């Protein structure tokens, strides 16, 4: 969940190491930061069951 | 399906379905938004066997 929107992975799954959330491919553990370039948005944060709160990184803002 | 090609790997059932929906060309968000509808249709289909 981010800013009231539901973000889903383009590929792979979301996993937590106990303190931080990452997105990784299913057949081999190789975690990366969750960003707008590896997720897609569909529906709001209220429609998905089991949805959790986090921040999704936007790679374009640091240069603006 | 993982236990059929190696060690068994636990997964939430709703996520197992999400993979199976992607496998037929239907974006996984369809499952989550309609999880209750899908579970209900399943329950009915099994009951009629
Ligand atoms: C999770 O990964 C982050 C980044 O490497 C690390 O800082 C944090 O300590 C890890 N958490 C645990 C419980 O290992
Ligand atoms: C997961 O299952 C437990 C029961 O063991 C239940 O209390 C919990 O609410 C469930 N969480 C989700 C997201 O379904
Ligand atoms: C996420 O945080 C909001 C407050 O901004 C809260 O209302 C909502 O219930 C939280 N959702 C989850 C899954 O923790």
């Amino acid at each position: 969940c981010h800013d009231g929107k539901a973000h889903f992975p383009r590929e792979g799954v979301f996993v937590s190491n106990g303190t931080h959330w990452f997105v990784t491919q299913r057949n081999f553990y190789e975690p990366q930061i969750i960003t707008t370039d590896n997720t897609f948005v569909s529906g709001n944060c209220d429609v998905v069951i089991g949805i959790v709160n986090n921040t999704v990184y936007d790679p374009l803002q640091p240069e603006l | 399906w993982t236990f059929g090609a190696g060690p068994a790997l636990q997964i939430p059932f709703p996520m197992q379905m999400a993979y199976r929906f992607n496998g037929i060309g239907v974006t996984q968000n369809v499952l989550y938004e309609n999880q209750k509808l899908i579970a209900n249709q399943f329950n009915s289909a099994i009951g009629k066997i």
